[PDB]
């Protein structure tokens, strides 16, 4: 359902006005700590010495009802970029004393509106009281969607609003935002409240806030439609704003008083529980992707690592990916074997990596319903995956399977393969090291044998994510380069970002290479065009495979297997954040390395601006061999 | 003895004091700290009683704070509330109590101004949700509605004689000039350079196209209509000018508020007459008495109700 607050900017009697909003149904308050007509004086006298009490007690609410249910608000007066000095003094003051009052309380959110272009000295005082303590305390900046200058009414003779279209002018209070968070050095206590209007902008405008660490959504009471019936509704350009609002679990805050003056103020709230209600349901793979949304992962190295009992069981539950599997050896055992061969000629298979045994399974599966005979052999080169093997052979498959409790790259085989069939595939395809291990192994597959996956290929394109890059940011550690962090990949359910370009190859390997001199290190050059204003934090990774013929998976969106939940995409940040303006190209450059013990990936963007080479010499990332 | 639905006591802020034509006092008064954050109106037929709760003629509380307030008649009490309120509180047939009238939430954040234009049968309110919105008095509702500005509204001002024209100013920079006859009803009027936001505004009694205007700078400036370029200025305030009250005389005075805690009164050169430094906390309203015009009171939030004697 829906987490929603009630913003109130007067509140005659705290205990009164709470119990109210909770009986409206609101699950907390946004209300001033201190009067918001009380103008405070820290300088001059007389009005410096005003007697106390400064505002109401701490004592009018228990601790868990103030760490809950209240949000505090700035002071509207309080005006820290006033172009008069003295304004700018005790706004700093009172900037400093609200905040510190806040802290005092233990509120859990407090909102400080960003309402013109200069909020230098506002940024300054945050940052400096962010810099006094260490708490958990989050400061909600609160920020329109269309500056109110741009959506005044057209009332004024003299002074005309713009009728022409004006695509950055537009875009004016992002910049406002992004301003204020680069001088605030991207501090994970400062978020976004986006105040969303009743008239909606173009598109660009709002997918200019893709990406953002937006925890509220402001919808004033003016913006409600009204329906047949008098109750407060939304328009269907509304409507499909908060459906995208509801994905990135915001928390709605009702501001303005009730203009629907025949129902209550749980009507405003009983219509997003409505729209919340009725949104297509979760799919099998977003079901399993809840959790893992913008979770950072390090990518698994199943070669240098024994993988745990719990990961392959992960791996085996996804049904789309073994069906697949077992479709194409199905494909492949025809192809090869002629019905007037059907109990003549056994096919030589390897399942090269088995892990516990669901391609030795499928394998079977497969060489029943084609009804040809096969001659199985299990590789692993995990010891504690080659026990549930073993039992299983003993068990169930019988003198059938050969396990090999081996590395494919080390094993002297007793004849060649048909058809060696393997999963050695990682989110950025070749990422865990495939092509190396295929090619130490395709010299005991007969010279006209069929490698399953024939083929794969990766595809990258560029994001925009503050909100990753920030957590990108927090993975520093101790005892290493203080920017290793974002010369790594990271696996995660990429959620809050924007897609800057359509995905574009990066690196293909094909089995078995026939090349006389196989080298599977890569350079490779893409160019992505972008058509929004925007900033680049890194790049998404995908993949592509062919397991034989037509029968595929895909975890490239556009292709996107249906319901294959074993890959989330990988993502390749950059240090230094990128702008880039409308119709501005992106130029990435990916390497493959290599040396005789491991194999890493470098990159570097060179366009529109450079960036360093990242992971130089694997100095921060290396996969082992 | 306190009146007959009258609080026993009188909330610390005082931030409105509007003397009659008969000569009695009105004060508008909030509560701006402590655990109740409410507001009150009262009635004083002797303005040398006040601020003594049990020496009033009426009063009563209102759920919100009072930003501003002006009579609407003799009789009228117009209430610019926190609640985001316009409030209408009748005086009693004895003149004992202070009844609601109407109280009508249109404005989506604190009401901090109101004027009731020359007819007296209509109003104008200024709020922080940067709207401005026209009222019928008689028939309890908006007949229209105003974002003109981009902040919040700060002053409106009815001209004297005029139901169509009005002043207002806003934190946007904009001094707005308004005309209900018009089809775009503001002129955006001003002097050459933005510089400091308007704060206060105060129509001329006697020359209908000229008004004066108070910054947050401190400075007063005279302004005619007609040649749209700030001719006479005074820094007269080390802090912004809150309000700007003429006196009823011939040839008028003008009052000047501040927040730093003095009062000042000026000639039609601007030039400084009187000086009262009486409060020791932000000088809110001012009203000349209409029984003796050299009589000019102050309230403030020190809850001071100070008389003045203008020479
Ligand atoms: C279970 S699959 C991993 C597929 C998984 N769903 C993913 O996300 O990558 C990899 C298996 O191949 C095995 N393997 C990897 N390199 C090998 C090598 N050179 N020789 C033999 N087995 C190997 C691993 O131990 C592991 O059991
Ligand atoms: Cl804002
Ligand atoms: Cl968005």
């Amino acid at each position: 359902r829906v987490s929603s607050g009630r913003d109130l900017n007067c509140v005659p009697e705290i205990a009164d006005t709470l119990g109210a909003v909770a009986k409206q149904g609101f699950d907390f308050l946004c209300m001033p700590v201190f009067h918001p007509r009380f103008k405070r004086e820290f300088i001059q006298e007389p009005a410096k010495n005003r007697p106390g009490p400064q505002t109401r007690s701490d004592l009018l609410l228990s601790g868990r009802d103030w760490n809950t249910l209240i949000v505090g608000k700035l002071s509207p007066w309080i005006r820290p970029d006033s172009k008069v000095e003295k304004i700018r003094r005790n706004s700093e003051a009172a900037m400093l004393q609200e905040l510190n009052f806040g802290a005092y309380l233990g509120l859990p959110a407090f909102l400080l509106p960003l309402n013109q272009e200069d909020n230098t000295n506002l940024a300054r005082v945050l940052t400096n009281h962010i810099h006094t303590g260490h708490h958990s305390s989050m400061f909600w900046m609160r920020v329109p969607l269309v500056a109110p200058e741009d959506l005044r009414d057209d009332i004024i003779e003299n002074a005309p609003t713009t009728h022409t279209e004006e695509y950055s002018g537009e875009e004016k209070t992002w910049m406002w935002w992004h301003n204020f968070r680069t001088l605030c050095d991207y501090s994970k206590r400062i978020a976004v409240a986006l105040e969303i209007g009743a008239d909606l902008p173009s598109n660009h405008v709002i997918d200019r806030w893709l990406g953002e660490p937006i925890k509220a959504a402001i919808l004033p009471t003016s913006i409600f439609l009204t329906n047949k019936k008098g109750f407060p509704v939304l328009s269907k350009m509304h409507q499909r704003l908060i459906f995208r609002l509801l994905k990135l679990e915001v928390q709605f805050i009702i501001t303005g008083t009730n203009h629907h003056s025949e129902k209550e103020f749980c009507s405003y709230l009983q219509y997003l529980e409505y729209l919340s209600q009725n949104r297509p349901p979760p799919n099998a793979y977003e079901l399993f992707a809840k959790g893992y949304e913008d979770y950072l992962q390090s990518p698994l190295q199943p070669l240098m690592d024994n993988l745990e009992s719990q990961t392959y069981e992960v791996f085996e539950k996804d049904p789309i990916k073994y069906s697949q599997y077992q479709q194409a050896i199905y494909k492949c055992l025809l192809d090869r074997v002629p019905e007037e061969e059907k109990d003549t000629n056994v096919q030589v298979l390897m399942v090269l990596g088995a892990g516990r045994g669901p391609l030795v399974n499928a394998s079977l599966r497969a060489a029943k319903q084609a009804d040809r005979r096969i001659k199985l052999y299990a590789v692993e080169k995990n010891p504690n995956a080659v026990v549930t093997l073993e039992n299983w052979q003993f068990e169930e498959w019988g003198s059938q399977v050969t396990v090999v409790s081996s590395d494919m790259r080390e094993w002297v085989a007793p004849e060649k393969a048909d058809i060696i069939v393997s999963e050695l595939l990682g989110s950025f395809a070749d990422n865990e090291l495939s092509p190396e291990c295929l090619d130490g192994a395709q010299h005991f597959l007969k010279d006209d044998g069929v490698s399953i996956p024939g083929e794969y290929t990766s595809f990258l394109a560029p994001i925009s994510s503050s909100k990753l890059y920030n957590e990108v940011r927090a993975c520093r550690e101790k005892d290493r380069d203080p920017e290793a962090q974002f010369e790594m990949p990271y696996v995660v359910r990429l959620h809050n970002f924007h897609q800057l370009s359509a995905p574009q190859p990066c690196f293909t390997f094909s089995h078995p290479n026939r090349d006389p001199m196989i080298d599977n290190n890569r350079y490779c050059t893409l160019e992505f065009p972008v058509e929004v204003n925007t900033v680049l934090h890194g790049f998404a990774g995908y993949f592509e495979t062919v397991l034989y013929q037509d029968i595929t998976l895909s975890i490239r969106p556009e292709t996107h297997s249906p319901g294959m939940f074993s890959w989330f995409p990988i993502l390749f940040p950059i240090k230094q954040p990128i702008t880039v303006r409308e119709g501005q190209t992106i130029c990435v450059r990916f390497w493959r390395c290599s040396n005789s013990k491991k194999v890493w990936y470098e990159w570097a963007v060179t366009a529109p601006v450079c960036s360093a080479i990242h992971n130089p010499t694997g100095r921060s990332y290396t996969i082992g061999l | 003895n306190l009146p007959p639905n009258a609080p026993a006591c009188m909330e610390r802020q005082l931030e409105a004091a509007r003397y009659r034509s008969d000569g009695a006092l009105l004060l508008g008064a909030s509560s701006l700290s402590g655990r109740c954050w409410a507001g009150s109106l009262w009635l004083f037929k002797d303005p040398c009683a006040a601020p003594n709760e049990g020496f009033c003629s009426a009063g009563v509380q209102t759920e919100a704070g009072v930003a501003d307030l002006t009579w609407v008649g003799e009789r009228g009490i117009l209430v610019a509330s926190d609640s985001g309120a316009v409030e209408l509180w009748e005086l009693d047939e004895n003149e004992t109590l202070i009844v609601s009238k109407f109280c009508k939430y249109e404005h989506d954040d604190i009401v901090s101004t109101v004027s009731v234009l020359s007819s007296g049968t209509q109003a104008v309110s200024g709020s922080k949700d940067i709207c401005i919105k026209v009222w019928d008095l008689a028939q309890q509702v908006v007949l229209s509605s105003y974002r003109a500005h981009a902040a919040q509204v700060t002053c409106v001002a009815a001209s004297p004689h005029k139901d169509s024209v009005f002043l207002s100013c806003s934190e946007d920079n904009r001094i707005l000039l308004w005309d209900t006859r018009c089809p775009k009803p503001a002129s955006q009027i001003g002097c050459s350079a933005p510089g400091y936001l308007p704060t206060s505004l105060a129509w001329h009694p006697q020359q209908s196209e000229v008004f004066v205007f108070g910054d947050e700078n401190g400075t007063v400036s005279l302004v005619d209509t007609k040649s749209t370029s700030c001719v006479l200025s005074s820094a007269v305030h080390s802090q912004c000018v809150t309000g700007l009250v003429f006196s009823p005389h011939s040839v008028p005075f003008l009052a000047s508020l501040s927040e730093d805690c003095s009062l000042a009164v000026l000639d039609s050169s601007l030039s400084e007459l009187f000086r009262s430094q009486a409060h020791r906390d932000f000088v809110r309203d001012a009203t000349w008495s209409p029984l003796n015009h050299s009589l000019l009171t102050t309230v403030g939030w020190d809850h001071q109700v100070v008389h003045h004697v203008v020479p």
